Parts: C-alpha cells; structure tokens; sequence
C-alpha cells in the first residue's frame, strides 16, 4: 500500500538562459534525492538499486516538476531558482526547438487538463519505479511498487473526477512524451559539454558522467 | 559516483 | 465507447496484415541486417493499408496522414513483429517469414537493441498474453499521436486517440475482469516502445550514412 | 517530398481532404 497523500506530501515537502537553466537543475538534484526518500518503500530497496532508478530517472523527474509548475506562466518556464525563461529568450539562445516541445507537449497539456499535484507526484513515482532499468538486483520488486502507484492513481482519478472516465489514461499517455523529451534534453547536455562553452555544476556533471 | 551515492 | 471506434474493426485490420504460415515454413524448414531492412521495407507498404483500415484515419487531412505515418512507422513496425514473435524463444519473426535468432543479431553487432526488444516488448507481451485486439488498440494509439510535429489539427487526433483507449479499456475489463491493473500496464509499455524506436532510428541513420547496408526505396524515403 | 507515401495514400472511396 502506498497512499496517494504521502505521495502528495513528497511533492509538497520539496516545494545566457541555458546557463541559468542548468544551474536551476543542479540544485534540484539535491532536492530530487530528498523527494525520492519520501516516496513510500523507496528507501527499502537495495541502495545500488536506489542509485540505478535515480540515475535512470532524474532526467524525466525534473522535466515533469518544472513543466507542471510553469502552467501558471504563459509561453515560458518557471525555473526552481525563481527566474522566468520566456520562449524568445530560449529561441535566441539556440534551444528554441526543444524549448517549444516542452511548451506544447507537456505544460500546455498539463494546463489544458488541469493535472493536479497528486496526479503529478504519481506520474513521477511511475517514472521513478522503472522496472526495465538495467542492472537492478530485482526488477520485480520495483515492478510491484510501480503497480501500487498506478492502482493508487486510477482509484484517485475516479473518486475525484468520476465525470472524466478517460482521465487516468490521459495522464499515462503523456509518459511517452516525457521519455522522448527526456532523451533530447540529454543529447543537448552532452553536446553542451562537448562544445565546452556552457558551465555545468558538480552534481549535474556527475549525472552526465558515465 | 560520489554525490548521489553519498546523499542516499 | 465501441460505437464509432469499434475493437472489431481494429482487430480486422490487424488480422488482415498477418503473415502467412507458409512463409515461416518456406523460410525456416544475405546478412541479417540487410534481411531485416528488406523486411521492414516490405511492411512499410503494408502499414499504409493497415492505416486506411483504421476507423477515421482516412478522414484526416492528407498532410496529417503523412505526418502520422512518418512520425510512427518505426514504433508501429516494432510493435507488429514483437507480438508476432511472442511464442518464439530468443528471436523475432520477420514479415518475409524469416526467423532472426538473437545470436545472428549479436554476430552482426546489433544484439544490444535486439535484446531490448526481446526483454522490454516481446517477453512482457508473453507474460501477459496480450491478444491481437489489444495489440491493434495499442498500435491505433501510436498511429493517433497528437504530439507529432506539423499536425494541422492535433485536437482531432487526440480525439481519435481518446476514442481508441476508451474502447480498449472497455474491452479489457470485459474480457479480463479479474485483472484490474491490465489496462494500465498495457499503456505502460509505450514509453519502452518510444525509446526503442529512437534507438532503432539511430541504427538506421548509421547504416544509411556511413554503412554499406543497401536500403530499398520506401524505407530510404522514410529516413529522409 | 515524400512521393512514395503520398501516392500510396490515395484511394477511390475518400476525397483528398474534404471531410465532415
Ligand atoms: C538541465 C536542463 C536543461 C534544459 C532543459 C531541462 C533541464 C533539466 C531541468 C531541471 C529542473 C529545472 C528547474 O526546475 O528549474 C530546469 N531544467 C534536466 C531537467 C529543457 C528540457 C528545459 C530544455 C533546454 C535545456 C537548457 C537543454
Ligand atoms: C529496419 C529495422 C532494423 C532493425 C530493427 C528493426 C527494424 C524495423 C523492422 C520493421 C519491420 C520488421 C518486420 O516485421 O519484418 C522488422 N524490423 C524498423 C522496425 C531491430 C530493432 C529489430 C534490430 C536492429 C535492426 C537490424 C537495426
């Protein structure tokens, strides 16, 4: 059993444009570890398994945290450092194409359906409890845990949005979007450090580190 | 690594 | 739920493009990469026929049918042969009827992604006993991807996609009422299918640009 | 400009883009 509130408790308890974006992400990774330890049963896993899930997941877990929090601002992103990055700001830094992907595939669909925080935290716990991640000492423990989240998400969506029967499936069907933009964000960060013209701080660099 | 491992 | 997007029509389209038993017979009783790419090219012609048979696809603007197929061919094509291989041990059945064992893929130096297909798609399709109606429904959702860059009416495509997964959900708890989580974990295979399609395109781009694998004309068009 | 896909997408029972 993982109650959906404790998941809401976890989301709540932690709260050149590209240089500011990467700085915003570096300090959210410190945040990310403290959130995960708040997800029920996560700290029960083998520690190396905990490591694997976070290194496999961090990329999409951060995208989904700032996408949801940017539903208030229009045509822009609200960074964790309090700064707003408008679309034009990003376009004339040269990251326009992927910045728009986030705007049209995630924040707008988040806004347009009014996805709430509880639902956000469940999707983040689904992304965290990823059973196909290489090298887990027991992917079926993780899998059982992913089954507890999606069960606790369906029951939530129907008790509270009974007039929206397709809502729970609408949530799950943005996860392919989150994975596809997770990967292009990574292609970008490796290209940034290849070029060497973009400062990268020590926790973010470690996540890029092999 | 050292950071993520340490924090956990 | 089933009235305008009926599971029975999507099953019909799936069955209509199933390969013949004979072909597996005549082929199992060139190099693997070239043999896979030749198969894939063949299925591309077939994928179109399959799309015209999906309720309402023919209604979308021609530009949007084009965008939807170019945006999802690879994922669609990988979905077909994964479920087609669900009773095969450590290998895939090609649309030409030829079997490719993972040891052939490893030999040819493409085993890692081949094993991803067997571990993340095929094997889980087996553990579940995913049927062809569910396969057709998951495929219909890939086709009806409203995120596809360039779409002229993404809202209509999202409507078509909502239609499918309302009918898919209804089928599942009708046929499998003792398995409540079954609808969810059917949908959770799509992120996996997304990464593998991406990885698969990386290989094809490599083969086209730097490689020597001959590429037939429709598959080559799909990589332009 | 995608000539294969275009040519394969035509048919008799449906119009190029007019739709209800
Ligand atoms: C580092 C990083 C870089 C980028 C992005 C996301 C991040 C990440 C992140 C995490 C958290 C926050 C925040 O809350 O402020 C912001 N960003 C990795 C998640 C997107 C996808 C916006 C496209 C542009 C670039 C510059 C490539
Ligand atoms: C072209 C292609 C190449 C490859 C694969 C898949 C395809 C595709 C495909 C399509 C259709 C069929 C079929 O059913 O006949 C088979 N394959 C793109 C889908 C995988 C990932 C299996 C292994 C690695 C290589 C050899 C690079």
């Amino acid at each position: 059993d993982m109650p959906v509130e404790r998941i809401l408790e976890a989301e709540l308890a932690v709260e050149d444009p590209v240089t500011n974006i990467c700085q915003a992400a570096d300090k959210q990774l410190f945040t990310l570890v403290e959130w995960a330890k708040r997800i029920p049963h996560f700290s029960e896993l083998p520690l190396d398994d905990q490591v694997i899930l976070l290194r496999a997941g961090w990329n999409e877990l951060l995208i989904a945290s700032f996408s949801h929090r940017s539903i208030a601002v229009k045509d822009g992103i609200l960074l964790a450092t309090g700064l707003h990055v408008h679309r034009n700001s990003a376009h004339s830094a040269g990251v326009g194409a992927i910045f728009d992907r986030v705007l049209t595939e995630l924040v707008s669909k988040m806004r347009d359906m009014q996805m709430d925080k509880t639902e956000l935290g469940c999707l983040r716990a689904i992304v965290l409890f990823n059973p196909d991640s290489k090298g887990l000492s027991n992917p079926a423990e993780v899998e059982a845990l992913r089954e507890k989240v999606y069960a606790s998400l369906e029951a939530y969506c129907k008790h509270k949005y009974p007039e929206q029967p397709g809502r729970f499936a609408k949530l799950l069907l943005r996860l392919p979007a989150l994975r596809s933009i997770g990967l292009k964000c990574l292609e970008h960060l490796f290209f940034f450090k290849l070029i060497g013209d973009t400062p990268i701080d020590t926790f973010l660099m470690e996540m890029l580190e092999a | 690594h050292k950071i993520l491992h340490r924090l956990l």
